[PDB]
């Protein structure tokens, strides 16, 4: 069987990570690290070998008598978050482990946090309150009442101007409901 | 690439089910996985020249087949609840494995609680427009069941990318009950320059896997097939 890291990893941009794996069948052909995204399939990452691998910022290190084998990413991106898989191939099926999720929060260049409204185009009431432009440390707490909802903190990527952004949603059919009481734990955003 | 049909599939506990995946060209080596929230990735048959080469330790209501053009289909008998997974198709030429995207199935003992989702889209506010020079529609679907859609933006009818940024997982619109809607949102950001111009449209769609003709529907309200709901926006001078 295949035993790596319960997770998940939580980092910052640009550093470094490791990954950590242990297996049962020491004379398996072939090692390899897959990566998943959360609503995707695995895909290859790397091969591992004895001497190990190397391929831009991903290395791997493969120990058959000590049965480990590592995965170490530098200058880890936004784009490396998802889950990684140490693979074993003994014979041709390959057997995954469960995986170790890995989370890169982005360095906000210029942090701006504030609580927007934002109308609904339907030509009605009804509206939503956008936690936008907040550095990544700060955890966005899920709703404490039962008929307001709160989405879990999404990083918007504007390729177009090299822009990175947090952002979370909340909206509620409470008519008591505003976008001055949707959140909790903020910084000092320009709550409009 | 790998093609995997149906991608998405509703059924009751008990029924039988068929899942096809079609390799890539030229791979001979077809192998199936199941992967549930609660296990990970288990392996199930892997087939070669119309062959059952290695089995996964799966029950026999788990069938499998291959044909001469490598394609494989697969049954799962007896549906039952705990058998709701995503089953993954591999191919290899026979030692990399490419996988496809993928079967979501959902068991259900009830047909009852599928519902569509509600769309909407809210336009960006005039204070970030004036502070951040930027522009951010946020899309909001509600109370669908069960949790499987997929939400894309198309402006001016062409999808986008860049931009975008949607919540990785549907959030439980009442977590207490065990059989609670979902609800999904989505943020869109372009420049104050795109957004003010009144000739862009903006557009959130929401493709909700449901029933089909197939299935049978006995309830009062419409029979909620896998559909398409969208919400639109034009862009406003102020
Ligand atoms: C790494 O694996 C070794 C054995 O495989 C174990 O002793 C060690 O505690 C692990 N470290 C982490 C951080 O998982």
């Amino acid at each position: 069987e295949v035993e790596q890291d319960p997770g998940p990893f939580n980092v910052p941009e640009g550093a470094t990570v490791a990954f950590n794996c242990t297996y049962s069948n020491s004379a398996s052909q072939s090692f390899f690290w897959y990566r998943q995204d959360c609503r995707k399939e695995p895909k290859l990452l790397m091969s591992v070998y004895s001497s190990g691998n190397e391929d831009g910022r991903f290395t791997a290190q493969l120990n058959r008598a000590s049965q480990y084998i590592s995965l170490l990413i530098r200058d880890s991106k936004l784009s490396d978050s998802a889950t990684y898989l140490c693979v074993v191939n003994p014979h041709a099926r390959l057997m995954f482990g469960d995986g170790t999720q890995l989370v890169v929060k982005p360095n906000i260049q210029n942090p701006d946090p504030a609580v927007y409204q934002l109308r609904d185009s339907k030509s009605s009431d009804k509206f939503v309150c956008l936690f936008t432009d907040f550095d990544s440390q700060i955890n966005v707490s899920q709703s404490k009442d039962s008929d307001v909802y709160i989405t879990d903190k999404c990083v918007l990527d504007m390729r177009s101007m090299d822009f990175k952004s947090n952002s979370a949603v909340a909206w509620s059919n409470k008519s008591d409901f505003t976008c001055a009481n949707a959140f909790n734990n903020s910084i000092i955003p320009e709550d409009t | 690439g790998v093609t995997q049909t149906p991608r998405y599939l509703i059924k009751t506990r008990g029924q039988q089910v068929t899942l096809s995946c079609s390799p890539i060209s030229g791979h001979r080596s077809v192998s199936w996985y199941q992967q549930t929230p609660g296990q990970g990735l288990q392996f199930l048959f892997e087939y070669f020249s119309e062959t059952q080469r290695n089995k996964g330790n799966f029950p026999g209501r788990f069938s499998g087949r291959q044909f001469s053009n490598s394609r494989s289909e697969m049954n799962v008998s007896t549906l039952e609840l705990g058998d709701s997974a995503l089953y993954l198709c591999a191919s290899s030429r026979m030692d990399t494995q490419y996988f496809g995207p993928g079967t979501r199935l959902t068991v259900l003992e009830d047909l009852k609680n599928v519902f569509p989702p509600e769309v909407a889209v809210f336009e960006p506010s005039k204070a970030e427009i004036s502070r951040t020079q930027k522009a951010t529609l946020v899309c909001l679907a509600t109370g669908f069941y069960p949790p499987h859609v997929e939400l894309s933006w198309w402006v001016n009818g062409k999808e986008v990318h860049d931009g975008v940024c949607t919540d990785p997982q549907p959030l439980k619109e009442q977590p207490a009950l065990n059989d609670s809607r979902y609800a999904l949102s989505s943020r869109l950001r372009v420049s104050a320059t795109f957004w003010q111009d009144p000739r862009n449209h903006f557009r959130c769609q929401v493709q909700f896997y449901g029933l089909s003709e197939n299935d049978e529907w006995t309830q009062d309200r419409a029979k909620p097939v896998t559909q398409i709901v969208s919400a639109e926006a034009w862009g406003r001078a102020d």
